[PDB]
């Protein structure tokens, strides 16, 4: 991540990539939402198993 | 309240458009002596629609829709975070186990 | 559509069985359908699900499985060669050729996407049609081909209620 | 004549309340050593559907009935007709015994060669006994085990795609073994169907069960979780913090081969990965984890090819093959073609120069399809919040609450 | 909005009822 660039080895040219702030914001927000949903649905199951006092003896 | 505020203005626009349409219908057959100027202005008004039906507008509109949708998704996530915080707090004060 | 109801019928047929094992024709039909929908995981699991004795009893299952291995390795030119090795039963005679057509379309996608320039021989092997399909590329589809190099060039081809629901959820 | 009085009491107790007396009477079993119920069974079974005889079936299955008292077909048909046509509500009053019956059915099917025909029976039993469509029961574990053993993963999909909320108590007979094995078998079913994200979720749920001892199901879940995290992701996902601190110090040393497999996987060198796989081939073959290890081997190449796009806009076939060590331009071309076909990468192949160009500009997020996707995500989040609020109100209305606060 | 308010007030009534009967 020191240099934001892309190498084209056909013509041997170092281009500069431009991060699309809108697209990267959207994808980061969607990934965060997916992670949130997974974490919450795991926490609900953990609450269910702790309410039942389920554990391995 | 917001939709009633929009309703109050759409009602006025509908009233004006209905009055113009009634004038055109009356001047059509025999009711009111028609003015060429007013009829031509009504034709121009009809030719003014659709308003900005270009492909460039249809992209900016969906840009705005997706921006507001992302904001709504983040607000929903925040609200669910608050609700799960409250649920976790009550679960901890009821099932408190050390 | 009717395909959904047909799949529902196969699900019903598979659901109940005299001993958990159904007739060989319906097993072959299910395996062919699994191959048709590219659901290869369930296809191979059905293949190992078949008991070894009935599996070795009939060679139609062997041919269907060989087609399955050919399509599993994504060996496109050999799919058509293997599908033509054996003769299928009459009740599935016209549909299996349809499966071939489906694979045809699949290959077309794999040429339209993921290929800027494709060798004519490799394109013909992927689509299966020897030389004539190349013509269909230029005259009908609209591509631009050139001779003496054999380089095919593919070309890449109700709301207000929702917002009210969102605001109602957020405001309460 | 004790039997006549007993059956008269059973008939009168039906549709008349006092279910506790009936339940205690069925619990007072073991003295019915006579096996002459076969001829008298088919007189009242058809009449008034099947609102009874669950206890008699349970006490018939377990008392030294190895080949189901050499009447396997008749007993199987009996339980088939019982489950297919049942009230569903009255038997829900005593689920425990029902679950036990299902367990016995599993023990009668997985043994010799035929665990398949019973899938469609526990399939109806699950939705016949459970509270709602999202409620974990011990029969879920048996259904998952039958689907795993019979190599028929499709029927269990509707009972794995839903997220469990609350677990049926089964009169205190729901052991943690049922939970662990259900989640482990769901993970194996999902890995069989190449659904690695949900498989990782299932394995993590199995691992994070509170415990104080070492369980073989937990250890196998840990191994397969490591493998699935190496396949789907490029690294072993960190386990959630709310795990038992004692079980997490003994299982890890046991699964050291998989941890060093991840350690050598993180070096992005396929040769060392293959050498170490050959070095502990015995461990993977004994644990039946082979096939997942080869999938890790292929995923290393796929991840190297994907990482090539994080630096290059356009690369030669020979250069790519030398960088990611496929030893041949044709193998690299086939790998990239398969990667684009599956949608894991955005690239195109130009055979005129033998070159691969990565077009890392997929989406602009300005189309109604993304609007619909965000709508679906928002709907899922809203239903999640509604479930959380319902659980919160339920925990508030509970009498023990407020009294303790 | 009216359904949310009704549910909130019903929950409030139930909790104060349980609090009253719990003070024996």
């Amino acid at each position: 991540g020191l240099i934001s660039a892309r190498v084209d080895s056909h013509s041997k040219i170092l281009y500069a990539r431009d991060v699309d702030q809108r697209s990267t914001t959207f994808e980061k927000s969607l990934l965060m939402g997916k992670e949130f949903q997974r974490r919450a649905k795991a926490m609900m199951l953990r609450a269910a198993v702790l309410r039942n006092q389920i554990h391995v003896k | 309240e917001h939709l009633i505020a929009q309703h109050s203005a759409i009602k006025m626009l509908h009233s004006r458009v209905k009055l113009i349409l009634e004038y055109v219908k009356a001047s059509e057959a025999g009711e009111v002596p028609f003015n060429h100027e007013i009829l031509r202005e009504a034709y121009a008004l009809c030719h003014c629609l659709p308003v900005l039906s270009t492909d460039k507008f249809k992209t900016d509109f969906y840009d705005q829709c997706n921006d507001v949708g992302l904001m709504a998704y983040l607000g929903t996530i925040t609200k669910t975070c608050n609700t799960m915080n409250q649920f976790v707090n009550k679960f901890n004060v009821l099932y408190d186990r050390q | 559509f009717s395909f959904k109801k047909l799949l529902d019928q196969c699900e019903n047929q598979e659901l109940e069985a005299p001993g958990g094992i159904a007739t060989p024709p319906v097993y072959g039909q299910l395996l062919a359908l699994y191959l048709l929908h590219n659901d290869m995981n369930n296809a191979r699991y059905l293949w190992k699900r078949i008991p070894p004795a009935i599996k070795s009893a009939n060679s139609e299952l062997g041919g269907i499985w060989s087609v399955g291995q050919r399509i599993w390795q994504r060996d496109f030119p050999g799919i058509y060669t293997t599908i033509n090795a054996h003769q299928w039963s009459e009740t599935v005679q016209p549909i299996m050729e349809a499966l071939r057509d489906a694979t045809r379309r699949r290959a077309f996608a794999l040429v339209s996407q993921a290929y800027t320039s494709i060798i004519a021989d490799d394109f013909a092997a992927f689509v299966g049609l020897p030389v004539e399909e190349a013509v269909k590329g230029i005259l009908e589809q609209g591509w631009q081909a050139d001779s003496t190099t054999r380089m095919v060039l593919p070309r890449k081809p109700q709301q207000l209620a929702r917002l009210t629901d969102y605001v109602a959820f957020l405001e309460n | 004549s004790a039997l006549e009085q007993f059956v008269n009491s059973v008939r009168q107790l039906s549709a008349q309340g006092q279910m506790t007396q009936l339940c205690e009477l069925i619990n007072k079993s073991g003295e019915l050593l006579a096996k002459n119920l076969s001829h008298l069974d088919t007189v009242l079974g058809a009449l008034d559907v099947q609102e009874h005889s669950l206890g008699v079936l349970a006490v018939l299955f377990v008392k030294f009935s190895m080949p189901s008292v050499p009447d396997f077909e008749t007993l199987f048909s009996q339980v088939q007709l019982f489950i297919s046509t049942c009230n569903g509500e009255h038997i829900r009053y005593a689920t425990d015994t029902f679950a036990g019956l299902c367990h016995q059915l599993t023990n009668a099917l997985v043994e010799r060669k035929q665990p398949l025909r019973g899938i469609g029976i526990l399939k109806q039993a699950i939705d016949k006994m459970q509270m709602n469509t999202n409620q974990l029961t011990s029969i879920h574990a048996d259904l998952c085990q039958l689907c795993l053993l019979a190599k028929c993963f499709k029927p269990a999909l509707p009972y794995l795609d839903v997220d469990m909320m609350d677990i049926c108590k089964e009169n205190g007979a729901y052991d943690a073994k049922h939970f662990l094995c259900y989640y482990y078998y769901g993970g194996m079913i999902y890995t069989g169907l190449k659904n690695f994200e949900r498989a990782l979720y299932f394995y993590e749920q199995a691992i994070t069960t509170p415990a104080m001892a070492v369980s073989h199901i937990m250890l196998e879940s840990y191994k397969k979780y490591i493998l699935v995290s190496l396949i789907l992701l490029g690294k072993v996902q960190q386990l959630p913090k709310y795990t038992s601190q004692i079980v997490g110090r003994f299982i890890k040393p046991l699964s050291n081969a998989y941890h060093e497999l991840a350690q050598v996987y993180s070096t992005n060198n396929p040769s060392e990965l293959r050498n170490l796989v050959n070095k502990h081939s015995e461990t993977f073959t004994r644990d039946n984890n082979m096939g997942l290890v080869k999938q890790c081997l292929s995923s290393l190449y796929k991840k190297n090819i994907q990482r090539l796009t994080k630096t290059f806009l356009t690369l030669s076939l020979q250069d790519m093959a030398s960088r990611v060590q496929l030893s041949g331009p044709q193998e690299a071309e086939k790998y990239v073609l398969h990667m684009i076909e599956d949608g894991e990468i955005f690239a195109s192949i130009n055979q005129k120069d033998g070159m691969v160009s990565f077009h890392d500009n997929p989406e602009k997020y300005n189309n109604p399809a993304m609007l619909h996707n965000i709508d679906q995500e928002m709907l899922k989040c809203i239903e999640l919040d509604e479930r959380l609020k319902a659980m919160d109100q339920e925990i508030t209305v509970n009498p023990q609450f407020v009294q303790k606060s | 909005k009216e359904n949310h308010n009704r549910t909130q007030q019903q929950v409030e009534a139930e909790v104060t009822n349980i609090k009253k009967t719990l003070k024996a």
